[PDB]
């Protein structure tokens, strides 16, 4: 199965857990 | 436990692995170390462990997720920036050497579950997923960039250059895909054995390594990468990872106990016979420096590389 990727990503605000 | 017949392959005349049995059955899937002697662990049911004495001692860190059911897959540290990934996706960050966690919440448009993250310090990272899809961040996870745009098919047992190449064998070890910066696409390579492909690597002299089914290595060529040497047989059992402590000592990781040691680059082959007494295959043989080392059990086992 050909996979093409998204070129960007971005994250939302990170949240603690620790 | 442990008793070997008349008639194996030689013995190595030492044992230099002491077994560890952590406060936990969970498996362990990776681990990183600061410097010589502050570390982390991280495993199934978002096991995450910390050592401040080299790894002979191991404390649980408590962790605040939405659920326990995470697989964490890998963690790497350059300095005080920790990175963790696991699957589902998820993506843990500190950059106070562990003392504080974020989780990072991972762009739903990610393809594929995180396999891999390598920390490269002061803010920057790169990650891979099972898909073989591999992305930069430079500003401590908050935005990330493609590195490659196409790959076929679901990787497995991701391995890393130091110059930042990737090796990665298919999902049915019908073939593997190699990757380095500049490359738009991972380039798939044919196997050379009949035999399925289990796990490959990169050797200290710039060579690949292959674990073949049935207990089988190889090299490639140092002329051509992409020639193969002939199988070797070292026990005469499946393995399932090797690594190099210097560049003439390997070590090789199997079921069953079994560990085996080369002290001439993979020519000729020693058992280390001790550990066979301990009931866990070894999964992954981790050198952090020739006198750091630890392969990953199963049950919460660990071996621990003594200096000697």
């Amino acid at each position: 199965n050909a996979h093409n990727f998204p070129l960007d990503l971005a994250s939302a605000e990170s949240a603690p857990v620790a | 436990h442990g008793l070997v017949p008349r008639g194996s392959i030689p013995a190595l005349d030492y044992n230099p692995w002491e077994a560890i049995q952590l406060p936990t059955t969970a498996t362990i899937l990776d681990m990183s170390f600061i410097d010589r002697h502050h570390g982390w662990l991280v495993g199934v049911n978002a096991t995450l462990m910390e050592t401040r004495d080299g790894g002979q001692t191991w404390e649980p860190r408590t962790l605040v997720l939405d659920h326990s059911d995470y697989r964490f897959n890998s963690v790497s540290f350059q300095g005080n920036e920790g990175w963790i990934v696991g699957e589902p996706p998820i993506m843990l960050h500190t950059t106070d050497g562990g003392q504080s966690w974020s989780q990072i919440p991972l762009d739903p448009k990610l393809p594929g579950s995180p396999r891999l993250i390598k920390a490269l310090g002061n803010g920057s990272a790169e990650m891979i997923t099972n898909v073989g899809a591999i992305y930069r961040t430079k500003d401590s996870g908050k935005n990330w960039q493609a590195l490659v745009q196409e790959a076929i098919g679901v990787m497995r047992n991701l391995n890393r250059s130091p110059s930042g190449e990737y090796v990665a064998v298919s999902s049915r070890g019908s073939f593997y895909s190699t990757w380095e910066p500049g490359q738009t696409a991972w380039e798939p390579h044919n196997r050379t054995t009949s035999r399925r492909l289990h796990n490959m690597g990169f050797t200290p002299d710039g060579r690949l390594w292959m674990i073949v089914n049935g207990g089988k290595i190889a090299f490639s060529d140092p002329d051509n990468s992409e020639n193969w040497g002939e199988l070797l047989s070292p026990l005469r059992v499946g393995f399932l990872d090797l690594a190099y402590r210097t560049p003439n000592e390997v070590w090789l990781a199997g079921g069953a106990g079994a560990l085996l040691c080369s002290q001439d680059g993979g020519q000729t082959w020693q058992q280390d016979v001790d550990v066979k007494k301990v009931p866990s295959n070894f999964y992954k043989i981790l050198f952090f420096s020739p006198d750091q080392g630890f392969i990953l059990g199963q049950k919460g086992i660990l071996l621990r590389y003594v200096t000697d």
